[PDB]
């Protein structure tokens, strides 16, 4: 079962600036992985899959990058509605696996 | 009308570049040679070519993987060749060897060598005091006249088979059925870039494995005139491949009548030596039509100035230094291996506005072929006098660096690299990969 | 818009029984596959089980497998979980998830939607 | 795909023509695609190998959408117009076959299995359809 | 619907006979590609599965199903071989359940299949004849 | 036959051409099954059987006789290859005995094949882009 | 019998353009490819261009490519070879011909009818 | 391009003798030869094709020979009207090309 391993496990980022969120694999899931953001108490939104392409109605403050092993999200421009837990989940290997997590603080 | 569904075609005119394992024809009219002709599929007498019309594509001479393929298949004939013959392990030994002065021109004063020495026999507990004539560039002095041969500290010498022939015979390199290989029929093709007129070919033309270093012989010659080939012509570090759109004759040969002596070593192993020179002794050399090759190098100037300019001194200068192999116009000729001195050919300037040749050779019977070391092979001698008559169809030039405000370009030969002799006949040749399935919408629809 | 909609989560002793709804609507039910994810609190989301378009593959995670039942109502646009014999460690928010899209030449188990989810409390 | 009145018919020889006249010698392009110890012997046999595992590699592929046997087999995938929103003119009229592998690459993948999807789907409806005799 | 959670080589091994029917195309492409020491054990690997593959077609070919994933034949169904119902086949097994049972029995529903396919040949041969 | 003494490879080599037609699957059914040199040779042999039967496959195909045993062409049959009886052939000799005699005239029926398939490939065409 | 009647040939200035057209009767047009041949003065038969039977696909010379432009109509029998700026090597007979015969396994660029032949010649 | 070679470039021959034109090729040919006879001022006409094959309305003495590189043309009966330039042609590989010609002279 492919491990997802997300660094760090917490990142706090003032409102205004980039923020990187990190995420690899156990092994390689090619292209696969997608982002979703779960603010608490909703249900959580997908925000990109095929690690680069924006699900429909994410602004492009959102992008993701990278390929195999490693792979990362970019919030270019933080705003104050961005805090939320983001997890990265791989569906190259049934069944499909979660990262742990990394949860995103207002500074 | 608005609605399109996909359509599958098979055998859709499409291919792309690929890199294949290819495989050798030769003509049937021709068990004996270097190059295995004979476990050769027989070629097609009358090869089949189409003509691309409105195809263009992308060549690169000097990125092309059939020069690489072609070099490793020779040096695995070369090797195979090799396999069965004797190792001259047991002629590393003590040599007594004094100078030849019977009948000497002074040219050919100190070059052979009189070697006497101790050898196994075909019993192990006998030994048999022989001698044999060994060239000044085999043997190396202990430090009396004690020498060695020259490979006694880097490998043990495997003497060719002396039936068999190192005659070049031309090898058509033929792609896999799915795959193709595109000839370039542009005229002024320059090794690189897009070529308007192209064809596509099963077999590349027959293509002799002509081993030589500055001066590539029984080439094939530009259809309309000289063509100067480089990966990168600004840059001095690299080659510049020049093919004649007419051939050089140049005849070389071996003055001596050599006398071939079979020693046994062992159980059915004999080494052939060098037995005595019947008559005169005289240093091999070849000549070359000094009209003639002046009109060559002029065309070759000519051609020069379109990369450097029409006010530029072109001149020529003989090969700046290093190993034999690279300082000498190096070849085979009939089984003996020549090293000509060209200093007499690039040796002129050219400003902007009957005889012969001779060009003096030394013979070595010790040859590494392919820059290896650590493995070298022994030539046997060749009985009689040797006398071959080739072409120089291209040359190997190297500019000189350090411009500096330079209205002057000196270009020296070069050769080292095996790969620019295949290069100057697969330069036109590139190998594709055929898809045949492809799919595009048509109105057309399946009836269920 | 895609909704999903959750329900038969509460309170049930170990070793009992629940079932869990989820109404689908917005998007052809019986077209995509669907999925129960649970995330057990202080914890990541993991898999649970899924269902196929018509309902003939379900699968099942090793740990669930045997106990829980997953099965779907294309006429009635309805994903059902029943779980039998629970566990102290099932207890978590379970999401019903509709799948990304169907693709036959690679893995397309990524989630367009996400059900709000219903925590389910197994304790004594 | 008879040729009547073509100048000459040989491999590859519509490679610089439009899709269209393309499509009209498929014959001779398919005809070739499987005729045409030692250092050379090892050559030959990894050639006959590689030219048996080619052939084959589209072979299936064919057999597997139904249109084993058919230099032209139409399909029922309808064409998505994301894959290529040029209009028929626009392909089987000004463009190549090279061209237009060029522009459907990233989207063959998808396409084949589609067709080897509805293949299938075909298949079973024709076994459901003669279980009814 | 179209809805398959996932689709993979041998995915369906563990469905029933009647699911997994429906990812033949699954299994059928991959059939053909899912000197040194290791140079000739590639080798042979190609060539193994190229007569395997070549096997398999052959088979087809001679039981009139050439290119086809599900084809129809004119051999009845002998209770001998199986005495399940349709239900209980389609249902309640898989393939591989399937398989070793009708293991003593294949070879003589090749040959009936063989036999039968040659006969349609040549009535078809006959009826053309006709027109 | 409906009821025959045996079927093997080759059986019904001496049988005549029409009862021989009932048995071609026993033959088309053996034509694929049956470090060192040795290895080498062995892997030459079965390379070309494999490309044997495709080459077969590939003449069936381009005839537009794909996965059929029996064929009918719209090629006629000129008298100058045989000019014997329809009920002289099918029986009153045998396979091996037919070869010998069309073998001068058989890479013309071959190449009459391919054109009559090339042509009625372009009527299908046609008439598909009539609709 | 099979006619093929040139027509167009002249005197044209080097640069200029020059239209060729070649009336065939007694066979069927659209069935056979045409090809245009000249025969520069003091030299021997030369290709300049060929056009299909239907005229989907035509050839070019390397010489003359970029510059002719072969076409015909299958309706009235008629092939033409438009020039555009011409040269003076381009002075030569310019004949209409016919292929022989068309063939989908082999070679068979042959020609069973010639043209006259119109002079075409190149000079200011 | 298969270079086509005529030899010799001007024959004379008497009438009633036999005439031999030969041509060459550069590359293997096949069969794929044919022969154009062209009187002065006069379109070329065929005489052979495939090398042995006499075109229609040809006289029999008109006989074409050889395969693969080496092509000869035999007129058994020269006669007077058989005065012209005799032009081989092959239709090999594309583009096809013509000999240089073979002036035939009476003597
Ligand atoms: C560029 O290309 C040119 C031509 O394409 C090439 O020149 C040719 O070189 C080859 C090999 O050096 C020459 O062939 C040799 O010719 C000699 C002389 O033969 C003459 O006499 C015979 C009649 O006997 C005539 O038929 C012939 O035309 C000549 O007039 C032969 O002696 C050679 O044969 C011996 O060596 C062969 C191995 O190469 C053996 O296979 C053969 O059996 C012969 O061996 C016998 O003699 C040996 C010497 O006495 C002896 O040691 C053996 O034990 C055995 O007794 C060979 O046929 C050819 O004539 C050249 N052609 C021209 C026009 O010059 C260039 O070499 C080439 N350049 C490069 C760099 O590759
Ligand atoms: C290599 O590539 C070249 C060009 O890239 C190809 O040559 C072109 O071939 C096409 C045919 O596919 C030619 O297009 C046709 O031209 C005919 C004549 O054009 C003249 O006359 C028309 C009026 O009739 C003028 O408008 C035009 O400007 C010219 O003066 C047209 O009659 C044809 O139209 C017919 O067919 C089209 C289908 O394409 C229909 O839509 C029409 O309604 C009509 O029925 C057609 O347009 C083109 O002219 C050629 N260009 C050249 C020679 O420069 C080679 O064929 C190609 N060769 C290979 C082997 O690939
Ligand atoms: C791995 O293996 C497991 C178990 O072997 C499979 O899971 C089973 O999947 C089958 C279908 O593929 C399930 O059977 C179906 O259940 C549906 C829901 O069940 C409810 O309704 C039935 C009666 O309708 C009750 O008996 C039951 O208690 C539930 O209340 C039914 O709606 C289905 O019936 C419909 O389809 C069948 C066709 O199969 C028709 O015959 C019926 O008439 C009706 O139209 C069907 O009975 C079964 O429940 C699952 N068992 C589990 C999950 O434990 C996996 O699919 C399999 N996975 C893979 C990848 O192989
Ligand atoms: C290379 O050196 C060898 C000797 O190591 C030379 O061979 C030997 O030459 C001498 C003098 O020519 C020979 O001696 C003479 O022999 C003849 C014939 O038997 C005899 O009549 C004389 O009285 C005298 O003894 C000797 O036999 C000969 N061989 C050996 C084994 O010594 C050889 O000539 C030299 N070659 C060259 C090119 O210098
Ligand atoms: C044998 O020949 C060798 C090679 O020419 C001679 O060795 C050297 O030759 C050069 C060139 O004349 C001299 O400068 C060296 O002094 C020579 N080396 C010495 C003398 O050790 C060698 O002298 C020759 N011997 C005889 C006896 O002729
Ligand atoms: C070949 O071997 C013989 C003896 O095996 C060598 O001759 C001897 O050489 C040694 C060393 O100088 C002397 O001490 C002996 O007196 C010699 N004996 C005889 C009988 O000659 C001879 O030099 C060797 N020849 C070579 C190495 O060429
Ligand atoms: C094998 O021996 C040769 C000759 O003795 C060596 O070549 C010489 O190497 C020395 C090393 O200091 C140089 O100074 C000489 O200039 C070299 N001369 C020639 C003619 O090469 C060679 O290096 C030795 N090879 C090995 C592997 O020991
Ligand atoms: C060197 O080039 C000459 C051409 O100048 C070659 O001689 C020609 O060889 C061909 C092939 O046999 C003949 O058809 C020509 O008639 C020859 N012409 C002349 C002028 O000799 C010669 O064969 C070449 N030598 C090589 C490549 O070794
Ligand atoms: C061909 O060679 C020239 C010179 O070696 C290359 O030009 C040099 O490029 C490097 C890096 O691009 C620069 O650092 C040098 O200053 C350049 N020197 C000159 C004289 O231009 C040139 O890039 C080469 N061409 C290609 C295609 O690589
Ligand atoms: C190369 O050319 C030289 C002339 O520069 C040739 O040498 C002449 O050979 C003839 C042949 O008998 C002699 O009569 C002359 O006395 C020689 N002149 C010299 C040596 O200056 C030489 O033979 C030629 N080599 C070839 C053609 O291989
Ligand atoms: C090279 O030397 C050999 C001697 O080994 C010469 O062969 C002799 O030739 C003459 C004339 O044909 C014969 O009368 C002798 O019987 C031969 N002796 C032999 C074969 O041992 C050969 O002619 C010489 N060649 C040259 C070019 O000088
Ligand atoms: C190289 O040798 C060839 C002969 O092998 C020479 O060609 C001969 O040249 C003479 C000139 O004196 C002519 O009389 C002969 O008719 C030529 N024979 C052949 C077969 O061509 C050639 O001249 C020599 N070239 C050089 C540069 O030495
Ligand atoms: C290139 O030519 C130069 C001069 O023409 C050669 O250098 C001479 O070499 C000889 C013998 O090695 C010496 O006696 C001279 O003193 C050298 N002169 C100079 C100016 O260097 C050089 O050896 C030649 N190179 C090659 C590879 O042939
Ligand atoms: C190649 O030949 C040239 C001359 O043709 C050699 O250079 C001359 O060598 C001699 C001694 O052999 C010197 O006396 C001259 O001064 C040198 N320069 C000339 C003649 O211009 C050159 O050394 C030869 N190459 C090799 C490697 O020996
Ligand atoms: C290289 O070229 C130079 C100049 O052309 C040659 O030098 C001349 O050689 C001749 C012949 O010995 C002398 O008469 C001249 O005095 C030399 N001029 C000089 C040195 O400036 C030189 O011999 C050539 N080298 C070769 C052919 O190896
Ligand atoms: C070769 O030709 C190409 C295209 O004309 C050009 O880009 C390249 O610089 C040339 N290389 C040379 C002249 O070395
Ligand atoms: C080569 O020819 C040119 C032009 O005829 C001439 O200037 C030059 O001196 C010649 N080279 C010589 C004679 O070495
Ligand atoms: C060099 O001269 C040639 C003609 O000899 C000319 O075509 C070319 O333009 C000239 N190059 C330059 C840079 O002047
Ligand atoms: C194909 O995909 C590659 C990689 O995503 C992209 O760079 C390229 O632009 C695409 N081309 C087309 C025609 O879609
Ligand atoms: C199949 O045959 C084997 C060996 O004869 C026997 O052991 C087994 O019980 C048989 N099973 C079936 C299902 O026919
Ligand atoms: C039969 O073939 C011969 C040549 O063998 C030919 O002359 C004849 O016209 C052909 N007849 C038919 C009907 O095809
Ligand atoms: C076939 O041709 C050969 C000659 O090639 C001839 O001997 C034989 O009789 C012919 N067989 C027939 C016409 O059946």
């Amino acid at each position: 079962e492919i491990v997802m391993t997300q660094s760090p496990a917490t990142l706090s980022v003032s409102p205004g600036e980039r923020a990187t969120l990190s995420c690899r694999a156990s092994q390689g899931v090619s292209s696969k992985l997608a982002w979703y953001q779960q603010k608490p108490g909703q249900a959580p939104r997908l925000l990109i899959y095929g690690a680069s392409t924006r699900a429909t109605g994410i602004p492009a403050r959102f992008s993701g990058s990278g390929s195999g092993t490693e792979f990362t999200l970019t919030i270019s421009s933080l705003q104050s509605e961005d805090f939320a837990v983001y997890y990265c989940q791989q569906y190259h290997n049934w069944p499909y696996t979660f990262g742990q997590g990394t949860k995103l603080e207002i500074k | 009308a608005e609605n399109l569904w996909v359509t599958v075609y098979y055998g859709v005119p499409v291919w792309k570049d690929a890199e294949t394992t290819l495989f050798c024809a030769s003509d049937a009219k021709a068990k004996h040679n270097v190059w295995a002709t004979h476990a050769c599929v027989p070629t097609d007498p009358n090869p089949q070519e189409i003509h691309l019309e409105n195809v263009t594509e992308e060549f690169n001479m000097w990125k092309n993987n059939m020069v690489e393929q072609m070099h490793t298949d020779i040096i695995s004939l070369w090797d195979q060749s090799l396999k069965p013959c004797v190792k001259l392990t047991p002629l590393c030994v003590t040599l007594q060897c004094t100078n030849v002065t019977n009948n000497i021109t002074d040219d050919m004063r100190g070059e052979l060598k009189n070697c006497s020495f101790n050898m196994t026999t075909e019993l192990r507990d006998k030994k048999q005091k022989v001698y044999s004539l060994f060239y000044r560039l085999d043997v190396v002095q202990i430090n009396n006249k004690e020498y060695r041969l020259i490979n006694c500290n880097t490998s043990a010498c495997t003497q060719a088979c002396p039936k068999v022939s190192f005659e070049p015979i031309p090898i058509h390199y033929c792609a896999p059925a799915g795959f193709a290989i595109l000839k370039c029929k542009d005229k002024k093709f320059n090794g690189t870039g897009p070529c308007p007129s192209v064809s596509t070919v099963q077999c590349t033309h027959g293509i002799k494995p002509v081993v030589s270093t500055q001066l590539l012989l029984n080439g094939s010659l530009a259809e309309e005139e000289v063509m100067i080939r480089s990966e990168n012509i600004t840059n001095n570090a690299k080659n510049i491949l020049v093919q004649f759109n007419t051939p050089v004759q140049i005849n070389c040969t071996r003055p001596n009548n050599n006398t071939r002596k079979s020693i046994r070593i062992g159980p059915g192993q004999a080494f052939y030596a060098t037995g005595d020179i019947i008559g005169d002794i005289r240093q091999a050399h070849c000549n070359v039509s000094k009209a003639t090759w002046n009109e060559t190098l002029g065309k070759v100037v000519k051609q020069l100035r379109k990369h450097f300019g029409n006010n530029t001194i072109i001149r020529f200068a003989n090969s700046s230094g290093g190993d034999l192999e690279v300082t000498t116009h190096s070849f085979n000729c009939g089984g003996e291996f020549f090293y000509c001195n060209t200093s007499g050919l690039f040796n002129s300037t050219w400003i902007s506005n009957n005889d012969s040749i001779t060009l003096p050779c030394r013979i070595k019977q010790i040859i590494n072929m392919w820059q290896r070391i650590g493995q070298c092979m022994y030539a046997p001698p060749i009985q009689g006098v040797i006398r071959c008559v080739s072409n120089i169809t291209g040359l190997i030039l190297t500019r000189d660096g350090g411009s500096t405000n330079s209205t002057t370009e000196t270009f020296r030969p070069g050769g080292g690299d095996m790969r620019d002799n295949w290069r100057s006949e697969l330069y036109k040749y590139k190998v594709v990969k055929i898809e045949p399935l492809g799919v595009a919408p048509t109105r057309c629809k399946r009836r269920v | 818009e895609v909704q999903l909609v959750e329900s038969g989560g509460g309170l049930v002793q170990p070793g009992g029984s629940l079932r869990l709804s989820c109404s689908a609507s917005g998007f052809t039910f019986s077209s995509y596959a669907m999925h129960w994810v649970r995330q057990a609190p202080g914890k990541g989301l993991e898999y649970v089980s899924a269902i196929s378009g018509n309902g003939d593959s379900t699968y099942y995670a090793d740990s669930v497998r045997g106990r829980f039942t997953i099965s779907r109502d294309n006429s009635k646009n309805t994903l059902y979980l029943q779980m039998s014999s629970l566990r102290a460690e099932d207890t978590a928010v379970y999401y019903c998830v509709k799948q990304a899209a169907y693709c036959t030449r690679t893995s397309c188990y990524y989630f367009d939607y996400w059900g709000q989810g219903t925590l389910v409390t197994v304790s004594s | 795909a008879v040729g009547i009145g073509a100048v000459f018919l040989g491999f590859l020889g519509a490679a610089g023509s439009t899709m269209g006249a393309a499509s009209m010698t498929l014959t001779v392009q398919a005809r070739n695609l499987l005729s045409g110890l030692t250092v050379w012997g090892i050559k030959q046999l990894q050639a006959r190998v590689l030219a048996v595992e080619r052939y084959l590699r589209d072979q299936q592929l064919l057999g597997i959408w139904g249109c084993s046997g058919k230099l032209i087999c139409c399909t029922n995938v309808p064409w998505n117009s994301s894959w290529s929103n040029r209009n028929l003119s626009e392909i089987w009229d000004n463009m190549t076959w090279l061209q237009w592998d060029k522009e459907i690459s990233n989207y063959t993948q998808i396409i084949y299995g589609l067709l080897e999807e509805s293949q299938n789907q075909q298949e079973k409806n024709e076994q459901d359809l003669l279980a009814l005799d």
